[PDB]
């Protein structure tokens, strides 16, 4: 029964806090955006100085 | 890790001349390190780390 709870209390408190996946772009330098796909609209406004 | 040691390799047949020309050329873009800057160009991803 103290097996149990323990680890029972170490997988409530992993399953709070383990990662959280992530595809955030890093900028200009990323493959995903100088090779685009077909779904990548990386578009802009007109007639700036971008 | 892999099961192999293989290269790709620009192919000319019988290369009369020219291959000592296009090896040392390949040696030389090897030399300046350009080579690795077509890889983040090209070869890079994005999920492996």
């Amino acid at each position: 029964a103290m097996i149990i709870v323990a680890s029972y209390t170490a997988n409530l408190a992993a399953f709070l806090v383990l990662d959280r996946p992530e595809e955030r772009i890093t900028g200009i330098n990323d493959p995903r955006l100088r090779n685009p796909s077909d779904k990548f609209i990386y578009a802009t406004v007109k007639q700036s100085s971008v | 890790k892999v099961f192999a040691s293989t290269g790709y390799g620009i192919a000319i047949q019988k290369d009369s001349g020219w291959k000592r020309q296009v090896d040392l050329a390949i040696l030389q873009l090897f030399g300046d390190g350009e080579m690795e800057e077509l890889e983040a160009l090209w070869l890079t991803g994005i999920c492996h780390n």
